[PDB]
């Protein structure tokens, strides 16, 4: 009777506390009591602030409730459905903060183990004790002394980007206890001197990550003595030849960009001056760029100084680092430009003047012609040759873009003519790439990350996420329509993993979304207003039908688009905005019912702001012409707005997925754009069209069966979605017949015992669903003689759930045989009784290929309904 | 990374030259004055300590030391925890967890079930047990309990113990310590549990020392593991549910009030659902009034009255038993107990 309460499921804590309390003593009730709690959960009414009512107003009489259900309950609800793990973290997050010693060192433990092992966990973990160490600091290194020093001792079990968050946790618990904490972690990662020297092949990358975690947390002696020690080993890895100086150069640029505020010049220049100025001098020191020198395998001595031309000086201007070339670019490049461009950022302060104060890298960007980096013409292998120099370039050239992105009218032009060139030199790249036998992996899938391939040339795509550089380059047109599509694609690939790639994960979800769907909804709802435009003119659809003079730009403005509305999903489509703090949900929706669409509807109270802007983009999807590869999005965008089908204008959002299936784009201009994007594509909108149309799947599956019996005669009609001459693949049918199983067994309140008509009209809807079925199975074998590889596989599945439906249903043909009204009740069960049993002896002859053993064992299964049928016509 | 290549050699032979005055100092600083080389890091003192370690002073230096190893030395590492297996008792109770951590840590992620087994066979030579011995095996295995695959080691190699388990109190004590902590590993740690219950080797004298003489390692296990288990080895095989009884029948004794509270409780939520349990618990209650009768009023102002209002369910012959309880608290009570019966 906790279940069945609706009104005070928010407001009794007095539920909890019940909740607790029986999970704690009754052991048989304690997996009920799970799933009841769980169940509370989702759908609402439990939030996180009921459990801190209870822990902050009834701590005392929640403490006898702790390694039973509470610590118990906690570690059971990190499972899944994200709705309740921000509750399972609140649970860890506040016995830790009113409870006693016991059980804090037992929420440590419990977190420690949890971390320890475990697959998905161990993110909600490490933000967890991250929590704990922001929040919780002088309170927490009590119960850690052996407890949150354990997890290094399992480094190597996982951590991509968590052990940055590891070891922030040890580095913030070092430097907030001066009689203990500091030494404590200074041996950690000293211990890691041997660790850096050569313990594993790794280890040493660890090492250098622990050792500059430790470092900038004495950022902001003897502790200065302790310190330098422990850097001269730092520096002698790094005065070893390879990366492992890249990742002190790349380590000591994300110190700086995490703490940016704090961390006074002076210390970082302590730190660093000799790692800034090694770049402008580590071949720039020349007079006259315009010779070759020998420049080392010297395939550009004949074109060297690439187009930039805006500086007053080219003393060597990146080639000749770039010579020999075989560099993991610290060497004046990408890792060391990161650290020049943060430092020239924070000495020198204000950041404004400050970029100006490299006006190019070292006040020089390049010259004036095409190519300019010199390494190949005697790197005979095709692919090690540019394919590896072109990585670094475009690492270079974004680096760049991402580098100075300020609101200087003279470099904001520039450095768009940055990303424009670094689009055609990522196209030329990806050319010379494709012709390259095989790729150049080791600066493109191995380097300038560790120390479209995407994984490893991470610099070169706005860092591959750099959410600044959106901010501009998105921000700007408010120019480019391969620009677009590049930032566009950061912008995507980004916002999957942060929303749902070091150096965006140093920003939390909620920060990458008031940064992304917040402070840059308006610079994208800009462009995709002019691509709305666009497409009501013919740069979409001209090279299909009209503008056959670019071919090639209507694909582009065509993914621009696309990736537009899967950032308009994925922005709003996840959990990243739409949880219990909802004032960012507001912030985001007013900003796009105020769009277009009446700007005086600022203030307008919840539930309006949804409900506008989806009148404004459901406006707009009459006109997503994209070949609907988007229109997918942009009904799983919409869908994603409103919070379920219940507006009486999402019947017209369905209605109008209908208009979308029977056009996908008005009959998907490409005869193969339908085969592997739109295979998932039409399968999930076919989902949405029915899961709602006009509230009557039953007339609407049965319009979609009638609809492929016109698929059969001349192949394309009625319904763009499966017109194509192989039914496209019937993934319209497989949907339909999970569609008819799934309104059969809807419908079990409509037969309501066998009480009047109104427990008879059930009987007609029974009925009509065994006509859909038998209309279904008529085709199936009637497309089954075209083809049937899974076609039957999935009839298999569809007549195995009918057949329990009409099992489940079936006590409304025997309860309702007397209400089947004898004197007509022979047409009326006998229906549904032959309409199942010549479907089931039309369901044989396809799936028995086992050596002549299955051409009667669906009938086998079918003499179950035969006899079911037999004793309702003996109970008739 | 500078190769001062003679200079551990050197150091280390004159630090084996002269007397034992400067013995704890030259010998700890070795691991940071053998980490010159990165091949004479895991390998160096691999050795040229490995048949020197007599003592327990150099036991922290071949950790570090062994810095790479190739994952081989780490079966040199359990090797001299072999051999350090018999300074175990020859180190007396100095650096028992020091010791044990060598070990426990040795086979961190491979198959160790007979890693615990001659960890636990070794304790025969340690842990019946001493005084301090329980807290000190306690706190290498509570701290080993993180990685959760020792846990599941220990459980799969306590069952195959016949020689030590009826003086395995320290080896009672780990079941309970996996049941109270490892969520998914307690249905098998019950299982364990009550087969070694059955078949002897497990007697009640056993959980009567682990919870008298050994009680605040214990006390900690007491909110899950020892009542969630007490109720559950309630059940049948009465070879076992003499333990049970035990088990909450010395819970009342040594524990703090909340857990005197809660075995109560426990007993009369028992009784007041249960078809044959209701016997055991209340010749359970019956042997708490004879034996702490001051000590179990005061956990019975409302909750041993309570079953006069289920009298009605079954009492042929308990009934006599029950008033005999309520009576007794009646007449060991002057001030309050007479008025309430």
């Amino acid at each position: 009777a906790i279940e069945n309460s609706t009104s005070v499921s928010d407001h009794k804590v007095l539920d909890l506390i019940v909740l607790l309390l029986i999970h704690s003593t009754n052991s048989k009730n304690r997996k009920q009591t799970e799933k009841v709690l769980r169940s509370k959960i989702r759908l609402g009414c439990m939030p996180e602030q009921l459990m801190q009512n209870a822990f902050q107003n009834h701590s005392m009489v929640i403490k006898d409730f702790f390694p039973s259900i509470l610590s118990l309950a906690q570690t059971f609800l990190h499972s899944a459905h994200p709705a309740v793990v921000s509750f399972g973290s609140c649970m860890y997050k506040q016995a830790f903060a009113v409870f006693d010693s016991y059980c804090q060192q037992e929420v440590v433990c419990a977190l420690v183990t949890h971390v320890c092992s475990g697959n998905e966990t161990e993110l909600d973990i490490s933000l967890d004790v991250l929590t704990d160490l922001v929040i919780l600091h002088p309170s927490l290194l009590l119960r850690y002394a052996t407890f949150v020093k354990t997890i290094l001792d399992s480094m190597q079990k996982l951590n991509p980007c968590q052990i940055r968050k590891l070891f922030y946790i040890l580095s913030t618990l070092a430097f907030s206890q001066r009689q203990e904490g500091s030494y404590i972690q200074d041996d950690m990662h000293m211990v890691i001197r041997k660790w850096l020297s050569s313990s594993v092949p790794n280890h040493k990358q660890m090492g250098i990550i622990g050792a500059v975690t430790m470092m900038g947390s004495v950022a902001l002696i003897e502790c200065d003595g302790q310190l330098s020690t422990l850097l001269d080993l730092v520096g002698f890895c790094c005065e070893q030849t390879p990366e492992v100086l890249a990742l002190y150069y790349d380590e000591l640029a994300n110190l700086i960009e995490k703490q940016k505020g704090n961390l006074d010049l002076q210390l970082l220049d302590k730190f660093g001056k000799s790692l800034v100025e090694d770049f402008p001098n580590d071949f720039v020191v020349d007079l006259s760029p315009t010779v070759d020198g020998s420049f080392l395998f010297p395939v550009k001595s004949l074109y060297n100084l690439d187009e930039d031309e805006t500086q007053g000086a080219i003393a060597i201007n990146l080639l000749p680092l770039v010579s020999q070339k075989r560099v993991v670019s610290p060497i004046c490049l990408s890792p060391c430009f990161r650290l020049l461009r943060l430092y020239t950022g924070e000495q020198n302060n204000g950041s404004l003047e400050e970029i100006d104060a490299l006006l190019g890298c070292p006040l020089y960007l390049t010259d004036l012609e095409v190519e300019g980096k010199l390494d190949s013409l005697s790197k005979q292998e095709r692919e090690f040759l540019c394919s590896l120099l072109f990585y670094a370039l475009n690492w270079f050239r974004e680096v760049v873009n991402a580098f100075c992105q300020q609101q200087d009218a003279e470099m904001k032009g520039k450095v768009l003519t940055r990303l424009q060139n670094i689009t055609e030199l990522q196209n030329v790249l990806g050319k010379c790439l494709a012709a390259t036998p095989g790729y150049v992996p080791p600066p493109a899938t191995f380097d300038s990350e560790a120390p479209a391939q995407l994984q490893s040339y991470r610099p070169y795509f706005r860092e591959l996420d750099l959410e600044v550089f959106s901010v501009l380059h998105c921000g700007l047109l408010t120019l480019g329509p391969a620009e677009l599509c590049f930032l566009l694609d950061d912008m995507c690939w980004k916002l999957e993993h942060v929303l749902t790639f070091s150096h965006l994960c140093q920003r939390s979800p909620k920060e990458v979304a008031v940064c992304v769907v917040k402070l840059l909804k308006p610079l994208c709802n800009h462009m995709e207003n002019m691509h709305n435009y666009f497409q009501t003119v013919i740069p979409n659809q001209g090279v299909v039908d009209e503008s056959g003079l670019n071919i090639q730009e209507y694909q582009l403005m065509s993914s621009c688009y696309h990736q537009l509305l899967l950032a308009f999903r994925l922005l709003f489509a996840w959990s990243g905005f739409s949880q219990h703090e909802n004032s960012n949900l507001l912030r985001s929706a007013l900003q796009v019912l105020a769009d277009r669409l009446k700007p005086g509807e600022t203030e307008f109270l919840p539930l309006e702001e949804l409900i506008s802007e989806s009148f404004q983009y459901l406006l707009n999807f009459q006109a997503s012409i994209p070949s609907f590869q988007c229109a997918f999005i942009l009904t799983q965008v919409l869908m994603a707005i409103s919070e379920k089908p219940m507006t009486g204008w999402k019947r017209e959002k369905m209605a109008s997925l209908a208009k979308q299936f029977l056009c996908q784009s008005w009959m998907k201009p490409g005869g193969d754009r339908e085969k592997g994007s739109h295979f998932n594509s039409a399968l999930h909108t076919l989902l949405c069209v029915y899961l709602e149309h006009t509230d009557n799947i039953l007339k609407a599956i049965e319009e979609i069966s009638s609809v492929g019996v016109p698929e059969l005669i001349n192949s394309a009609k009625d319904g763009c979605s499966s017109t194509y001459p192989t039914l496209s693949r019937q993934t319209f049918p497989v949907f339909f017949r999970v569609m008819m199983a799934q309104l059969e067994s809807s419908v079990k309140s409509i037969p309501a015992g066998k009480p009047s008509d109104s427990g008879e009209v059930q009987l007609e809807k029974l009925l009509k669903w065994n006509i859909a079925v038998r209309n279904f199975h008529i085709l199936i074998n009637l497309v089954k003689v075209f083809d049937s590889r899974p076609v039957l596989s999935i009839c298999l599945k569809y007549g195995r759930l009918f057949v329990e439906a009409f099992l489940k249903l079936a006590m409304p043909l025997l309860d309702h045989s007397f209400k089947k009204h004898r004197d007509d009740v022979q047409s009326l069960l006998k229906t549904l009784q032959l309409s199942t049993r010549q479907l089931h002896h039309m369901c044989g002859h396809s799936k028995i290929h086992q050596d002549l053993g299955l051409t009667n064992h669906v009938p086998l299964l079918k003499k179950s309904l035969e006899q079911f049928v037999y004793r309702v016509k003996a109970m008739l | 990374l500078d190769g001062l290549l003679d200079s551990q050699d050197l150091v280390k032979k004159l630090m084996q030259m002269l007397s034992v005055s400067p013995v704890p100092i030259q010998h700890d600083i070795i691991t940071s004055l053998p980490e010159i080389l990165e091949d004479s890091q895991q390998n160096e003192v691999a050795r040229e300590l490995s048949c020197l370690l007599k003592q327990g002073r150099r036991l922290t230096v071949p950790i570090l030391d062994a810095l790479s190893r190739l994952d081989l030395d780490a079966e040199l590492l359990a090797k001299v925890r072999q051999s350090a297996m018999t300074i175990v008792p020859s180190v007396k109770l100095e650096d028992l967890p020091v010791v044990i951590k060598f070990i426990l840590h040795n086979v961190k992620a491979a198959d160790a079930v007979e890693v615990i087994s001659d960890l636990r066979k070794s304790l025969d030579l340690s842990s019946t047990s001493q005084n301090c011995v329980k807290l000190l095996f306690d706190v290498i295995k509570l701290a080993v309990r993180f990685q959760k695959d020792v846990s599941e080691a220990w459980i799969k190699a306590i069952e195959n113990s016949t020689s030590v388990s009826d003086h395995k109190v320290l080896d009672l004590i780990v079941l309970l310590l996996i049941h109270s902590t490892n969520s998914k590993n307690r249905k098998q740690t019950e299982k364990v549990l009550r087969s070694k219950i059955r078949l002897g080797c497990m007697p009640e004298q056993l959980m009567q020392n682990a919870f008298q003489n050994h009680s605040m390692v214990i006390k900690d296990f007491f909110p899950s593991i020892l009542s969630l288990a007490q109720t559950f080895l309630h059940s049948a095989h009465p070879a076992v549910v003499s333990f049970g009884s035990c088990m909450y029948k010395q819970a009342f004794a040594v524990f703090d009030s909340y857990c005197q509270q809660e075995v109560v409780c426990a007993l009369v939520t028992h009784v007041c659902s249960g078809n044959e349990t209701e016997l055991d618990i209340s010749l359970d209650v019956l042997t708490d009034l004879v034996i702490l009768h001051p000590s179990l009023l005061l956990r019975y102002a409302t909750f041993v009255k309570t079953i006069l209002d289920s009298m009605q369910k079954l009492n042929p012959c308990q009934i006599r038993k029950l008033f005999y309880i309520l009576s007794t608290l009646a007449f060991s009570q002057r001030q309050e107990g007479s008025y309430i019966q």
